[PDB]
């Protein structure tokens, strides 16, 4: 299906769209501040995500 | 990390 980035709003550019790993939302890597230059090969988690850490 | 295409 269609995620769209949280920044941004877009769902174009699937190559670069990271996907949380812990729910539905997502952002693409140029988006990103600070920068984030690759798709990080390990966990990543949402902003809202962190929020509901401990 | 995967993306909306290793998704998809
Ligand atoms: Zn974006
Ligand atoms: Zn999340």
């Amino acid at each position: 299906n269609k995620v769209t980035c949280l920044v941004c709003r877009k769902g174009d550019n699937d190559e670069f769209l990271l996907l949380c790993d812990g729910c539905d939302r997502g952002c693409h890597i140029y988006c990103h501040r600070p920068k984030m230059e690759a798709v990080p090969e390990g966990d990543w988690f949402c902003t809202v995500c962190l929020a509901q850490q401990v | 990390a995967r993306t909306k295409q290793t998704a998809r």
